[PDB]
């Protein structure tokens, strides 16, 4: 499925447990122009590969915490993948192709209020309701 | 000295009383 | 000189190191070849086992350390205690089965843990077995500290 | 998972996107500000509810706000 | 001479009660149906 | 005040009745528990279970009603008619087994019954499991009664 080679480091009690088998799993790729020496997540100290790169990991802030600390290796180019116990491999960072930092167009306006916060209503007016005082 | 051993006896089977309607009321209590 | 740690499956990416502690074949002998691991066992065959150990080891703190310790029936308090810790066990044994276990995991030193540990039925297996052989290992132990008297005929 | 909700007192400056541990946020086009865009938070189920967009958001009480709510295994933030 | 009630009811509030309370409360909080 | 007598599936046709007595949920909880109908049971744990309650009840009249109730053997007279009696239930069982008998029924309490009591070799492994649980329910019912003075020595 994803094609890269795991950077270069002997092994740490740091990585991914059952959950990984038995729950979700994350990967992370990319590319580098040379080999360097950057650090785990997990804890340690590790050299990634001139070329594709792919790290296996545990939570998706793993993944997240790792594209920062690749940025600073001048490295923007990074993939967040999220597979499942049955092998389905989604992609979720960047989703839509661009970083969410920069705005595209095609994205939509999720959980937006048309309103500032100090108009939200009172819990007791929406009691017994099943709506939150913060819904639309 | 103290009450008999029918007494308590008789306690207990009067106990069972409360201890089966306690049970009927926590069961519907839940349900 | 060479490096004695490894990670394991030679994927650095687990949470896992192979180490002597880990992985000796001394250490993969041992572990595989408990009745939790021993290949070819019935769930009732690794309970027994595990339990007639278990039974023989706990009578010796109920019965030297205990209440009665002193007493002419300390040997029996001890049979007694220990009888009362393998129901418990058993009990334990029991309510794990019953909840619906998690899978049995393999390790660095034991690559497949035994089917016997992965359903509900094995478990009960392993579970009666447990008390059997705890009251039968139980029962040896008081019957080896009871009877010290018949090495006087060895001599 | 919990909920991350977006007021309209927004000025578009990004820094709840930045601030965001787990990819929770993204700036979508907007007009009812001077940058034309405003935070949207799709993926709330990767939210673990750490609060440091709102430490980010400079407007005076939050253009984003966090209610926190069910915990499952990704708000909670489990390895295992 | 009922005083030997004691040596019945006290076991069974002791060890009866919370072993069969703890394992219904224990095998109802991992049960899936209700 | 509403009616508490129903029909069986809500199909009147059947030789059925809904009663207090029949579908209680605390009496469909106690026999659907029995390990007779108890989930996630192999067949010799069933009858592993089966014998050992057996043989601990069936001690007793034995001891306390026998020809040797006042003899110094009384125990031990009420054991060998314990096992005796076991041994003869073991031989039944499996004569019912080998006989290739008629398949368990449903009924409103049980609306399952299991898998093992529909051939013959699950009942040839109840069997077998039933006299080693009978053997065993009737000598620890003679330990606990025959050193029952020990037993309230040690306190
Ligand atoms: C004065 C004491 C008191 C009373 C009257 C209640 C009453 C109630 N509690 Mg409650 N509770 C209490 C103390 C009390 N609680 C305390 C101290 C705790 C903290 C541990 C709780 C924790 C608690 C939980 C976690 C739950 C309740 C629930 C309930 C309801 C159903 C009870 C039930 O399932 O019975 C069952 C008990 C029995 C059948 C035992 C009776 C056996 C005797 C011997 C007869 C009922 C409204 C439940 C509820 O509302 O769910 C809808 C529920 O889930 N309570
Ligand atoms: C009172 C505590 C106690 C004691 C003394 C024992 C003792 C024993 N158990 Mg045991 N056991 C216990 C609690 C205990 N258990 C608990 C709580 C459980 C539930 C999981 C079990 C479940 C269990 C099973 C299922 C089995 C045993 C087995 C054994 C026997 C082999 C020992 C072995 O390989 O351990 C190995 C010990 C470890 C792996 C612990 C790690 C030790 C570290 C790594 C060593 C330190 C390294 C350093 C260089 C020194 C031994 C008689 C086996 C047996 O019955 O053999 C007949 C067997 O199959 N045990
Ligand atoms: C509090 C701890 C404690 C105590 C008081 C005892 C006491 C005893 N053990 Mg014991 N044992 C213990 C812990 C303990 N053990 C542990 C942790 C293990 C490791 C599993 C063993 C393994 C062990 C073995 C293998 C044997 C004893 C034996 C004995 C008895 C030796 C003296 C005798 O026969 O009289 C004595 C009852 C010996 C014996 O005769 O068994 C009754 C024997 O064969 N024990
Ligand atoms: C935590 C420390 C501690 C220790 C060591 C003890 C020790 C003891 N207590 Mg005590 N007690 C304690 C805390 C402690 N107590 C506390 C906090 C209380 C609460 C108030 C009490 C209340 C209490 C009462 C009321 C009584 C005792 C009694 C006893 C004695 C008998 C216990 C018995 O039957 O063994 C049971 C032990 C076991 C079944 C297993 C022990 C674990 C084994 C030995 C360790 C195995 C690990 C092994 C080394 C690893 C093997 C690895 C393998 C690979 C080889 C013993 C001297 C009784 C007595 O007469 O005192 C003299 C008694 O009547 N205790
Ligand atoms: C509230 C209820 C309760 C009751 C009635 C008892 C009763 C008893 N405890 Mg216990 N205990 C309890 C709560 C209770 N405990 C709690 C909550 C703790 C933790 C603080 C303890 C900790 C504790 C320790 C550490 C010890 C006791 C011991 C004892 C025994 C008394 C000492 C003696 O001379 O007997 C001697 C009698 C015997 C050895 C015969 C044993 C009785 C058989 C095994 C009953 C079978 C039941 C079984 C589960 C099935 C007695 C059986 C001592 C003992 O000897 O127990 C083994 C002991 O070592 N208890
Ligand atoms: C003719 C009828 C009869 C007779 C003479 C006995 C006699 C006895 N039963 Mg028993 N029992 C009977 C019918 C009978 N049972 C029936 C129909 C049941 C229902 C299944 C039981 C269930 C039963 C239990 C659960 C226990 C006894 C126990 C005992 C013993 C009590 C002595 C003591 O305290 O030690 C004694 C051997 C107790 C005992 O200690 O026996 C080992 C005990 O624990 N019996
Ligand atoms: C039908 C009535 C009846 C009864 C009650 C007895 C009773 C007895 N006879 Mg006897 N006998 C009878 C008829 C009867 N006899 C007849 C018709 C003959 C033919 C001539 C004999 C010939 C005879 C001889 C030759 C001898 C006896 C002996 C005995 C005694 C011991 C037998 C024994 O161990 O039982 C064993 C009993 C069982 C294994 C089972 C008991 C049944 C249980 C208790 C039923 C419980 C049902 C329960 C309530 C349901 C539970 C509900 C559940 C939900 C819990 C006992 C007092 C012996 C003795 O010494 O006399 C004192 C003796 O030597 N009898
Ligand atoms: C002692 C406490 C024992 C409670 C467990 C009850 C065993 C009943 C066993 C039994 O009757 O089961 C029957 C009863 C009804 O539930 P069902 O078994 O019908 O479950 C199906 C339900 O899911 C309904 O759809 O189950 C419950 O009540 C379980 C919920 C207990 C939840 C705990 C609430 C009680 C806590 C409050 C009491 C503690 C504080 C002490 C106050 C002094
Ligand atoms: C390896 C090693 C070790 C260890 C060891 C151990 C820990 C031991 C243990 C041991 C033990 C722990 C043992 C046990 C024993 C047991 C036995 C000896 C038992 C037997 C039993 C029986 C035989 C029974 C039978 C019966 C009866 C009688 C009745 C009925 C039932 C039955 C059948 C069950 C050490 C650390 C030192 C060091 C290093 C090496
Ligand atoms: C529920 C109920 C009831 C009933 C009751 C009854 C019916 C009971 C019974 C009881 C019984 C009836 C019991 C029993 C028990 C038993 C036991 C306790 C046993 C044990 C055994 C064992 C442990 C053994 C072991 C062994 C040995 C030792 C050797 C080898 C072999 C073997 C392993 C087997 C009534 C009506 C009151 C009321 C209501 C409720
Ligand atoms: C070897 C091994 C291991 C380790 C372990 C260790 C190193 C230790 C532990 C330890 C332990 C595990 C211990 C425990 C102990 C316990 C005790 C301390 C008990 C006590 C008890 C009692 C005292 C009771 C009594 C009684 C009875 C019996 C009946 C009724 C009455 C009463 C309740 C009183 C493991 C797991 C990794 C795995 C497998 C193998
Ligand atoms: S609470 Fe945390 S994960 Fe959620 S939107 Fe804020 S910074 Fe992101
Ligand atoms: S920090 Fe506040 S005002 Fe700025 S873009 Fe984010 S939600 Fe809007």
């Amino acid at each position: 499925t994803l094609s890269g080679k795991t950077p270069l480091f002997a092994g740490s009690t740091g990585g991914l447990l059952t959950k990984a088998v038995e729950e979700e799993k994350y990967a992370i790729t990319w590319t580098s122009p040379k080999a360097q020496v950057f650090e785990l997540p997990t804890g340690g100290a590790a050299t990634m590969h001139e070329g594709e790169n792919l790290l296996y990991i545990a939570r998706k802030e793993y993944g997240i915490a790792l594209g920062g600390q690749l940025r600073k290796f001048k490295i923007t180019n990074y993939k967040i993948y999220r597979i499942l116990p049955s092998g389905e491999t989604t992609f979720i960072h960047p989703a839509d192709g661009v970083f969410p930092e920069k705005v595209n167009a095609g994205r939509e306006k999720v959980r937006f209020n048309a309103r500032s916060i100090g108009e939200n209503p009172n819990p007791s007016q929406v009691k017994f309701s099943g709506k939150a005082t913060y819904d639309a | 000295s103290s009450i008999s051993d029918t007494q308590v006896y008789i306690a207990l089977v009067v106990a069972l009383i409360p201890g089966l309607l306690a049970w009927r009321l926590a069961t519907e209590l839940y349900k | 000189n060479r490096e004695v740690v490894f990670p394991a499956g030679r994927d650095p990416q687990w949470g896992n190191l192979e180490t002597p502690v880990n992985a000796s074949p001394l250490v993969k002998w041992f572990i595989n070849n408990l009745p939790a691991y021993r290949p070819g066992l019935t769930p009732f065959r690794r309970g027994l086992e595990v339990g007639m150990a278990h039974g023989y080891f706990l009578f010796g703190p109920f019965a030297k350390l205990g209440p009665l310790r002193d007493a002419a029936n300390a040997n029996l308090a001890g049979l007694l205690g220990a009888i009362g810790l393998v129901v418990l066990f058993t009990l334990a044994l029991s309510l794990y089965a019953n909840s619906n276990p998690p899978t049995a995991l393999a390790s660095v030193t034991v690559p497949n843990p035994p089917d016997a540990f992965q359903s509900k039925e094995g478990w009960n297996n392993f579970a009666s077995a447990f008390l059997i052989g705890g009251i039968g290992g139980a029962v040896v132990a008081y019957f080896l500290t009871s009877n010290l008297a018949l090495i006087q005929g060895l001599v | 998972s919990h909920t991350v909700k977006i007021y309209d007192t927004c000025i578009g400056c990004t820094q709840c996107v930045r601030a965001c541990p787990t990819d929770v946020l993204e700036m979508v086009p907007w007009d009812g500000c001077k940058a034309a865009q405003v935070a949207s938070s799709p993926r709330t189920e990767d939210c673990v509810g750490c609060k440091r967009c709102e430490t980010a958001c400079p407007t005076d009480f939050l253009s984003i706000r966090v209610y926190l709510g069910a915990e499952t295994t990704r708000s909670m933030g489990l390895a295992y | 001479d009922a005083s030997f009630l004691s040596s019945i009811f006290v076991p069974v509030i002791g060890w009866v009660v919370p072993i069969a309370t703890f394992s219904f409360l224990f095998l109802y909080i991992e049960r899936e149906d209700v």
